[PDB]
């Protein structure tokens, strides 16, 4: 089926939340939307570190962007998103409520296994993006800076797990060490 | 210098511990598929389907016949009958068609018996 | 069913151990047994503290001997209603007391 | 012998009236609890103050690796001795392996806690 | 370095090391993007190699097939 | 499974049949030779590939040939004992 | 005419008078991991000591004896030893997992070494061993890599082809196709098309003759 | 004189190469496993054959095997 890959032979629903078809459809729609927003949000986290659009250089990047950007600007962004959510409806005859006739030319007249593979790839990427965006936001909130800049400054292990690897080669930050090497891991 | 070791700290493990382990597990999972190595393990549904597709194609529908190539089998047969008539020993009851059928037929029931698995 | 019976036995036991733990938390402040808990290391009940600190304080040997005794014990209807109700109350009390001690 | 028969029948893998989660939980508890120790005592960081925690991490990693191997085994061979009637094949085995992973984590953590608390 | 070579010790050969790494994070990221494109294309190529040719395509696939005029000329010329 | 073939050079001495370890071969009536019999290989599925028939064949070059086929190995041709593929 | 014995499954036949007196060993079949069996049943005039193919020795009962093994090889070796002892009434059966009994060794009731009527040669080739066709000659055909399975007619045809293709000076070179004259399959008689092809071939031959005779 | 008839090619002999058709049992043996059987009086047996509802291992590789022949290539007469 759609959303089930090789690592899981059967559908994963330990709590049996999708007991009925209506609830399964609602959860599928919600999951698709959440995964899409999470995917764009994760690229959204990575790309401002690489570069900033003209005029957006001053603004802070991560959760700090909520305070940095003007409340008026946030209102404008939310208004754009709301206009999109209110003025766009699923295309008649579409696969469901999750589709909006955006890029459907690529999926029209294709083999059903390929359509299922595309839908499942969308869902899996959305799920990984949800997990990754929660990780990014939680780390940003806890450590005061976006995760990418934080890793550049401190590395993969920083100030929370560096204690585990304080005695490793190229990662040795133990007291009295002949080298710090804490920012390279 | 060496500040790029932060890339190594993520790549060397991810490339030499995580990726190889995932590949090994995936290979073990793949080994138990119906068509594990269909191009080298005899008697696979995928291989049988590919052969049937080749047979379906018009050009290759009878390319596996060792005797393929005779434009006019009827004329070839007529010439062979004329030759056998001229070379026939006295009181010979062996006919060209019967001899050709006998030579074409043989008794080798154990050749590629694994075809049954596929079909 | 088997799950209900196992859960009933587990609840009864957790209630008994919870009454026991609540009593062991309450009593030491009121009074403590004398007699050199660990004479080898010159340790006495008045010196040992009450609470999670005891785990670090009193010797691992003593804790292991207590554990061995409990292992031996384990390996070798209005009254019952009162038992189970008091088990519930004692479980709540002991979890609250341990959480408070750990937090503060 | 009678003793060996009884012992093997009373192992967690075989014990009567045990759910697959119970079997896996007990086996994993034992496995993790004894697995943390070797890394704690003989690891590269055995003399460092974080020896116990690093050994706990290594033991949890070992539990995870063996549980992944067991999941591969149940996905490929699919033993059906623990399965309930009218249930997907190997469901009981996969449940037992998942609970073995859980029990290994728990036992490793408990051993590490005991080491830390009692020196 | 602690050299172990007789010639190295004799002639004082050295392994000079720069003060700063040659490439920056952005450059490494660009190279990794190109490598990712290579990886995606390579996975597609591996799938194509694994599945081989599909002679059934003339039954269902769109279009009627095509041979380039140069390919036709090569066929007419022969081997 | 392996391929056990017999050629008309056969003289019907039965040595291959007698040397067969899993009884793959049997003598059958024939008129090609003076002995009026030729070895056959009906049970080629049981052939293990020991080439004892080939060892026992007298003819200048063997009238019986065992062609090994490692790709088509079966449990009978592998002599599996501890494991069963049936 | 041959009657197949009942031969109950070994798991069902725990103790039987037929089983000979044998020592036992770890060389017997693994009952936990295998289900296919082979039963050998014979009749002995006297109790002769014999060696089990699976480990130790045994003593065969005077009368009917039955033994179980894992492989036809073990059964056949025991049968050969019994034949050496002059016990010619032994029979071998293959027992499936479900109890089906297949009479195997004296397939038609006559030992294979003895000629029997009603036997037809199988896997027999009507030529010397070197009469097989060349492996490279039958490539991308039925016998792609098995020249020892080609039919005699195919062998003869391939031999004649290799003889024919030695005479290079007079070999008809296949005309190069005109790719322009290609039409859809949807867009006559088979004989008529053959005749038209033959007219085209004769025209090609005439053109070739003229072209070669131009300068010679 | 062989009762077996080749399913794939009637002209050729059966791949089995046997001359007597198989004998079916009165009741086919059902799937079983060797386990312990506690005697209810403190006793216990080691190798007790007990029924098993389905395949012991539900892998496709295990279940595809029917035992008719080397490749399950024998005709219906094999059963
Ligand atoms: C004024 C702006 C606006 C409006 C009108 C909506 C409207 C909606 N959003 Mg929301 N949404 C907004 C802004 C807005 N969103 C923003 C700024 C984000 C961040 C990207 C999201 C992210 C978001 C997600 C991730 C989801 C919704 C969902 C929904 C629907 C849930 C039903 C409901 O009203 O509650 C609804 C159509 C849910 C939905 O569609 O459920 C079916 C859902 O899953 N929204
Ligand atoms: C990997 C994630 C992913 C995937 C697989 C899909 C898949 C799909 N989306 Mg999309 N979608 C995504 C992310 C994804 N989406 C995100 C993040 C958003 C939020 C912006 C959306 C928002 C969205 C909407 C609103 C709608 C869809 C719909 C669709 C369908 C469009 C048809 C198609 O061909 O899409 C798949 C196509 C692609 C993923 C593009 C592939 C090209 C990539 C980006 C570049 C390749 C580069 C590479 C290096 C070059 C290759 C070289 C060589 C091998 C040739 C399809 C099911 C429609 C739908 O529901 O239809 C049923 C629809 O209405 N999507
Ligand atoms: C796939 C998504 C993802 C990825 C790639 C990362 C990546 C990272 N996270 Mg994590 N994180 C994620 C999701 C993710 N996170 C989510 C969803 C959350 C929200 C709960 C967090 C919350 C979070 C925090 C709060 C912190 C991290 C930290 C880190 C960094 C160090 C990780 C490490 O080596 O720890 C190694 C740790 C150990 C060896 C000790 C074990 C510690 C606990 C007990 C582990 C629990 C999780 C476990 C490993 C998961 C097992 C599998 C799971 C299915 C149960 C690293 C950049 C740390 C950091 O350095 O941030 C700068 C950090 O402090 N993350
Ligand atoms: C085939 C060429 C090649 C080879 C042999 C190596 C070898 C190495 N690289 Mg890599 N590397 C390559 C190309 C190559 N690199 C390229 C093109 C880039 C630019 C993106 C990098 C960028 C890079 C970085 C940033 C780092 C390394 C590092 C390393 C070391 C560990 C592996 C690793 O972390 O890879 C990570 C690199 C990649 C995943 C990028 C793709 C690498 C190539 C193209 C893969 C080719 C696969 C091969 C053809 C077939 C594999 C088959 C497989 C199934 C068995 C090792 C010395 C680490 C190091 O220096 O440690 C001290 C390190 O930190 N490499
Ligand atoms: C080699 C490293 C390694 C590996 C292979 C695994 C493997 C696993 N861990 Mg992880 N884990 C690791 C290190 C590792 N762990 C470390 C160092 C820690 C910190 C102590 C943890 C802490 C941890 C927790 C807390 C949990 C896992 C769980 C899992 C499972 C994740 C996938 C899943 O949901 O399966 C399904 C099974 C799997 C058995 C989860 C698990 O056991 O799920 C049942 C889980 O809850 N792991
Ligand atoms: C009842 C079981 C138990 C007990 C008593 C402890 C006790 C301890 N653990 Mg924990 N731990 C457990 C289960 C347990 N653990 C399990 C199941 C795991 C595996 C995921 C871990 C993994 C773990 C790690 C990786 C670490 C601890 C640490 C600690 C210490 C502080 C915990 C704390 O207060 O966190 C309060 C917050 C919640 C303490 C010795 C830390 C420590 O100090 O190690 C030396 C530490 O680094 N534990
Ligand atoms: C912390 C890190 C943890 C990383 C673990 C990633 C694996 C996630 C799988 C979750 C399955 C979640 C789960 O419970 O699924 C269980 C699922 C059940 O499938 P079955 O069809 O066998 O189940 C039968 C049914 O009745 C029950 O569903 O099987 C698998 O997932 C098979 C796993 C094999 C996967 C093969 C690849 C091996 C990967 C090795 C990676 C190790 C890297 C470590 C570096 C040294
Ligand atoms: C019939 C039946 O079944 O019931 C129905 C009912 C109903 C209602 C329909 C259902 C539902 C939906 C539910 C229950 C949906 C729940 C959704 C939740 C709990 C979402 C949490 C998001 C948290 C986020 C983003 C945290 C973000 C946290 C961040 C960004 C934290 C950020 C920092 O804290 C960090 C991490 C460190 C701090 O120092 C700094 C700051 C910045 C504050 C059901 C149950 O499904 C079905
Ligand atoms: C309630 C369970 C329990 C039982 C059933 C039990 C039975 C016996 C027996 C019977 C066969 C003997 C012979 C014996 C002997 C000693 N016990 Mg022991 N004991 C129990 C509990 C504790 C605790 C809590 C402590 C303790 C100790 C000692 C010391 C050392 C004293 C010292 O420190 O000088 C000695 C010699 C203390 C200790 O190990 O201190 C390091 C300590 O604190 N025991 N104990
Ligand atoms: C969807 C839609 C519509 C729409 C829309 C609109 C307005 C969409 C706008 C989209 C927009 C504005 C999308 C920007 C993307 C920017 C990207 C991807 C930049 C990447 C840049 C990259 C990857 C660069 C990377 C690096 O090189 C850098 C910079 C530094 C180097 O060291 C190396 C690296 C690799 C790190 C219509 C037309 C209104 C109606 C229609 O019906 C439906
Ligand atoms: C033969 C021999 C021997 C052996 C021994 C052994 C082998 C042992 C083992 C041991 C072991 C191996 C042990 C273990 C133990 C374990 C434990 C004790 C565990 C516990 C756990 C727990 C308690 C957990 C919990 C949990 C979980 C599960 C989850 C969640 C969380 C928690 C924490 C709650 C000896 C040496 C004697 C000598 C003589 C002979
Ligand atoms: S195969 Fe050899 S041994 Fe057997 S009959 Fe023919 S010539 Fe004699
Ligand atoms: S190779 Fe061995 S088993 Fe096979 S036919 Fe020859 S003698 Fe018999």
């Amino acid at each position: 089926a759609v959303g089930v890959c090789l690592p899981l032979t059967d559908k994963f629903d330990p709590l049996n939340l999708a007991s009925t078809d209506e609830k399964l459809e609602r959860y599928t729609q919600v999951e698709i939307k959440h995964g899409r927003v999470a995917m764009i949000a994760v690229v959204g986290y990575i790309m401002p570190e690489i570069f900033r659009f003209p005029g957006c250089e001053s603004f802070q990047h991560g959760l700090a962007a909520l305070e940095s950007i003007p409340l008026e600007g946030w209102v404008q962004l939310a208004a754009l998103v709301g206009a999109h959510e209110v003025l766009v409806k699923p295309r008649a005859g579409g696969l469901g409520t999750s589709d909006f006739g955006l890029g459907t030319e690529l999926l029209d007249g294709i083999e059903e296994p390929e359509l299922e593979r595309k839908l499942t790839a969308e869902r899996n990427n959305g799920r990984l993006a949800m997990v990754a965006i929660m990780g990014l936001m939680v780390q940003d909130g806890m450590f005061g800076e976006p995760p990418l800049s934080y890793m550049s400054k401190n590395g993969w292990w920083g100030e929370g797990v560096q204690y585990f690897v304080q005695h490793l080669n190229n990662c040795q930050s133990f007291s009295g060490s002949f080298v710090d090497n804490a920012g390279v891991c | 210098y060496g500040d790029n070791r932060k890339w190594s700290a993520v790549l060397v493990p991810l490339t030499t511990l995580v990726f190889p382990a995932v590949a090994m597990g995936s290979f073990v999972l793949y080994s138990f598929q119906e068509d594990a190595f269909w191009r080298l393990v005899p008697g696979t549904k995928r291989a049988a389907e590919a052969e049937k597709a080749w047979r379906e194609h018009p050009l290759f529908k009878d390319s596996k016949d060792p005797m393929f190539g005779l434009l006019n089998p009827d004329d070839y047969e007529k010439g062979l009958e004329e030759a056998w008539e001229r070379a026939k020993p006295a009181g010979s009851t062996v006919t060209v068609k019967d001899k050709l059928k006998q030579l074409s037929k043989q008794d080798s029931p154990h050749w590629e018996s694994w075809r049954s698995l596929s079909a | 069913s088997e799950t209900f019976r196992r859960r009933r036995i587990s609840e009864i036991k957790n209630g008994r151990v919870a009454m026991i733990a609540c009593m062991g938390y309450i009593a030491p402040e009121y009074f403590r047994w004398p007699g050199y808990c660990s004479p080898s290391t010159d340790l006495k009940f008045a010196d040992i503290p009450n609470g999670i600190q005891a785990l670090y304080k009193m010797p691992a040997e003593a804790w292991a001997q207590i554990g061995v005794f409990i292992a031996f014990l384990e390996l070798f209807r209005r009254g019952l209603e009162a038992e189970i109700n008091n088990g519930r109350l004692a479980m709540v009390a002991i979890t609250g007391m341990i959480s408070q001690n750990a937090f503060f | 012998g009678r003793f060996s028969k009884q012992f093997l029948a009373n192992l967690a893998f075989y014990r009567d009236g045990l759910k697959p989660w119970q079997r896996g939980l007990e086996i994993g508890m034992a496995h993790g609890y004894f697995l943390i120790g070797p890394f704690t005592s003989l690891g590269p960081l055995r003399n460092t103050p974080e020896a116990a925690t690093v050994g706990l991490l290594c033991g949890c990693a070992i539990v995870g690796l063996v549980s992944i191997g067991g999941l591969i085994f149940g996905s490929t061979i699919k033993p059906t001795r623990f399965d309930k009637e009218g249930d997907k094949p190997a469901s009981g085995f996969i449940e037992m392996i998942n609970w073995h992973a859980i029990g290994g984590l728990g036992g490793a953590g408990f051993a590490h806690a005991l080491i830390t608390v009692f020196g | 370095r602690v050299p172990g070579g007789k010639r190295t010790k004799e002639l004082g050969l050295v392994v000079p090391i720069p003060e700063e790494d040659g490439l920056t994070d952005g450059q490494i990221a660009a190279l990794f993007v190109v490598a990712l494109v290579v990886l995606i294309a390579a996975v597609d190529l591996a799938r194509s190699l694994y599945f081989g040719l599909q002679p059934n395509k003339f039954k269902t696939a769109k279009g009627k097939g095509s041979i380039t005029p140069f390919m036709k000329r090569l066929i007419e010329n022969g081997f | 499974s392996h391929a056990v073939k017999i050629y008309d050079t056969c003289i019907g001495c039965t040595l291959c049949v007698r040397a067969c370890p899993t009884d793959v071969l049997e003598m059958v009536p024939a008129t090609v030779n003076a002995a009026k019999q030729v070895a056959s290989s009906p049970r080629v599925e049981d052939c293990v590939g020991c080439k004892r028939c080939e060892t026992a064949c007298p003819t200048d070059f063997l009238s019986i040939r065992v062609y090994l086929q490692e790709n088509e190995e079966t449990q009978y041709s592998l002599g599996l004992d501890l494991a069963d593929w049936s | 005419e041959i009657v197949v014995e009942s031969i109950p499954r070994p798991e069902d036949l725990l103790e039987s008078p037929k089983f000979p007196m044998f020592e036992g060993s770890t060389g017997g079949y693994m009952s936990r991991s295998t289900r296919e069996r082979h039963a050998i049943t014979w009749t002995a005039k006297d109790q002769n000591k014999f060696e089990m193919p699976t480990g130790g020795f045994a003593i065969m009962n005077k009368g009917e004896n039955l033994c179980y093994f894992r492989k036809k090889e073990q059964c056949i070796s025991l049968g050969k030893q019994l034949r050496k002892m002059k016990i010619e009434n032994y029979k071998i059966y293959r027992l499936k997992k479900d109890g089906t009994v297949i009479f195997m060794h004296p397939a038609d009731g006559v030992f294979p070494e003895k000629v029997n009527k009603g036997r037809v040669q199988v896997n027999g080739r009507p030529f010397t061993i070197r009469g097989n066709p060349q492996q490279s000659e039958l490539k991308w055909t039925k016998y792609h890599m098995k020249s020892y399975e080609a039919d005699p007619l195919t062998t003869l045809f391939i031999k004649a082809r290799v003889m024919a293709f030695q005479d290079i000076p007079n070999l008809f070179a296949l005309p190069q196709p005109n790719m322009e004259e290609m039409v859809p399959v949807e867009e006559y008689t088979k004989q008529e098309y053959t005749t038209r092809l033959m007219e085209a071939l004769k025209r090609v031959q005439d053109d070739r003759k003229a072209k070669e005779a131009k300068s010679l | 004189s062989s009762k077996w008839v080749n399913p794939e090619d009637p002209e050729m002999s059966h791949p089995s190469g046997l001359y007597v058709l198989p004998l079916k049992p009165a009741k086919p043996q059902e799937n079983y496993i060797y386990t312990w059987k506690k005697g209810e009086d403190g006793s216990i047996e080691d190798y007790v054959k007990t029924p098993f509802k389905g395949p012991e291992r539900a892998a496709d590789y295990y279940t595809q095997r029917k035992g008719n022949g080397a490749w399950d290539h024998w005709g219906p007469q094999g059963e």
